[PDB]
RNA sequence: AUAUACCGCCAUCUUCAGCAAACCCUGAUGAAGGCUACAAAGUAAGCGCAAGUACCCACGUAAAGACGUUAGGUCAAGGUGUAGCC
């Protein structure tokens, strides 16, 4: 559709967090889950609105 | 909500169209409760 | 010794399907996750709503197809449309099987709003991939 | 049915004639019938020695020559029934030589580690439908540790015939055709080889002429 | 437990077109009565109570030497070999 | 009320490497045992270590670590057997 545009990619960003591994005691053994997100830039120059 | 979600399984379960296993259960361990106990 | 998703090794005799013979430390290494939503990208509201949302579709889906679930299920979202990835054994007539179809379409969708397109696959079997 | 060559030479007596290809003068400057020391002997085979000279034991050579008669009679037969004859050895001497005299005709030897429960448990070690062999041909029924072969038991065990040069340490009982002799010098090895392939290469192609004869018929 | 149940079945006696009725010939969503209910619930109470005394059947085992103890047992003729070879 | 009925989740030896179905063999066919590459009875799917994978790599750190032991910890995360109250 001809229009003029550019791709690059923005850092990545994990969230990390943490929780208990057991239900009871046993603190001192965890299990952490993370969450990435991915980004993408895609940016378009000079276009109609329709 | 869990009343909406809990009051519409129920009336599946008797209407014949959702099968919850855990009150499948349950009530029969009941009635074998009742045929003993009770 | 975690107890997670393990299925344990107990004799030659368990058949396995290849999602349950994987434990949560493969998930994104050699499985997927079965709910696809965008609740979980950060920053973005709205999460919870639809995890228990899908929460109670997995219990819904698992007790008005009774017996004839091979494996869990594939939920997809994309925005106001979901669509439900379903394997099921060919036990059933498929006759029950197209009645239970739209009573679910239009029940799903009067309860949740929104449009739902619950797509099966027939499966002779459920599939082996781990004899332990 | 083409069941009279199947017992016609059974009728027979040397049907192949396998006596030319041998005789006692070809076994002496073979030097099959020099032996052990005679504090090395074991106790089942002084019916096959002569006697002893100078604490060595010499074999009863004619006593050799009737066992080896009957001897290549049997893998003569059992290369003409066309079934599979197996050269067992563990040597290292002549291990290039035995998978030679293998190669030569069209049948099969072994002269490495024997695995354990090769012939019995077959139907596990290969697929489960193996035709399992039905005549070996033990060339040193010791091992190199100076017992004897475990094949020697587990042939015997799986009901299937052994041909055998048995030495004067090897115990004789298990071997169904002994052949008293020899096996530790290579002229002696030389001519045991050159005799199982000579014995069993007239079997084949007296299977092929005969076969080709009744198809004639 | 699940055996019975089958996919029709419901407390409140209901039809339905596509399955629990001959198929599509009544295509109306139809319920029993509860006077008709009142005979098909006692009539599964009766089959679920059919298969217990089936389960709580005494089966005749032979006795070797004795009771309790794997005497003079036959077991069955032996397995066969996987290329022929019955026994 | 019982974690001494359990599921569910973990601790521990684990900074381990073993566990093992189905066979075969030796012990006069006893419980058992099965090791010797110049090799004498072991063959083995499967799981685990391993390899791959994540982070900054090939390293390191995490993750992983079976089968079992301690009737280890939890009926109070939730469910649930049995016993109890209404
Ligand atoms: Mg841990
Ligand atoms: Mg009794
Ligand atoms: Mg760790
Ligand atoms: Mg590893
Ligand atoms: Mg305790
Ligand atoms: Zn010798």
């Amino acid at each position: 559709l001809g229009i003029s545009i550019k791709v690059h990619e923005p850092p990545r960003k994990i969230e990390r967090f943490t929780l208990l591994q057991s239900v009871h005691i046993y603190k001192k053994h965890r299990v952490q889950y993370e969450m990435r997100t991915l980004y993408r830039c895609l940016e378009l120059e000079h276009l109609t609105g329709s | 909500n869990h009343h909406t979600y809990a009051e519409l399984m129920q009336t599946l379960r008797f209407l014949g169209l959702y099968r919850d296993e855990h009150q499948d259960f349950m009530d029969e361990q009941k009635r074998l409760k009742k045929l003993r106990g009770k | 010794k975690n107890r997670a998703a393990r299925v344990r090794v107990s004799k030659g005799d368990k058949p396995v399907t290849y999602e349950e013979a994987h434990a949560p430390h493969y998930i994104a290494h050699r499985k997927g996750w079965l709910s696809l939503h965008t609740g979980n990208l950060d920053g973005e509201d709205h999460a919870a709503e639809r995890t228990v949302e899908d929460v109670f579709l997995r219990k819904f889906m698992w007790g008005t197809f009774p017996g004839c679930l091979a494996d869990q299920l594939v939920l997809k979202r994309r925005g106001n449309q979901l669509e439900i990835c379903a394997v099921v054994l060919r036990q059933l007539s498929p006759h029950k099987y197209y009645f239970l179809v739209g009573y679910s379409e239009t029940l799903l969708s009067y309860f949740y709003k929104c449009p739902v397109r619950l797509h099966l696959q027939t499966v002779p079997s459920k599939v082996v991939y781990k004899y332990l | 049915f083409n069941d009279k060559i199947l017992n016609e030479p059974l009728k027979h007596s040397d049907f192949f004639n396998v006596k030319e290809l041998f005789s006692v003068r070809s076994l002496f400057d073979a030097r099959v019938h020099l032996g052990h020391k005679a504090g090395c002997r074991h106790r089942f085979m002084e019916p096959y020695i002569f006697g002893s000279r100078l604490d060595h034991d010499i074999i009863d050579l004619e006593q050799t020559a009737t066992h080896l008669q009957l001897a290549l009679n049997f893998t003569a037969h059992m290369a003409y029934r066309k079934g599979i004859i197996l050269f067992i050895s563990r040597n290292r001497q002549f291990s290039y030589l035995i998978e030679n005299m293998a190669r030569d005709c069209g049948e099969y030897a072994h002269t490495r580690y024997f695995r354990g429960g090769m012939l019995t448990n077959a139907r596990l070690l290969f697929g489960p439908t193996v035709r399992l062999p039905d005549l070996i041909i033990f060339l040193h029924t010791l091992n190199n540790i100076f017992e004897p072969h475990v094949a020697v038991r587990d042939a015997a065990k799986m009901n299937i015939p052994t041909v055998g040069i048995v030495d004067t340490n090897c115990n004789p009982c298990l071997i169904t055709y002994p052949v008293p002799g020899n096996d530790d010098s290579p002229l002696a090895v030389h001519l045991y080889c050159r005799l199982f392939q000579t014995a069993i290469t007239r079997a084949k192609e007296k299977r092929q002429q005969v076969e080709a004869l009744y198809r004639l018929q | 437990l699940n055996r019975g149940q089958i996919i029709g079945e419901g407390r409140y006696g209901f039809l339905w077109p596509g399955l629990n009725v001959p198929l599509m010939k009544v295509q109306t969503i139809a319920q029993r009565s509860k006077e008709e209910q009142e005979k098909v619930e006692a009539d599964m109470i009766q089959q679920r109570e059919e298969w217990d005394r089936k389960k709580k059947m005494k089966v005749k085992r032979e006795r070797g030497w004795s009771g309790n103890s794997w005497g003079g047992i036959s077991l069955g003729p032996p397995d066969p070999g996987p290329c022929g070879e019955t026994y």
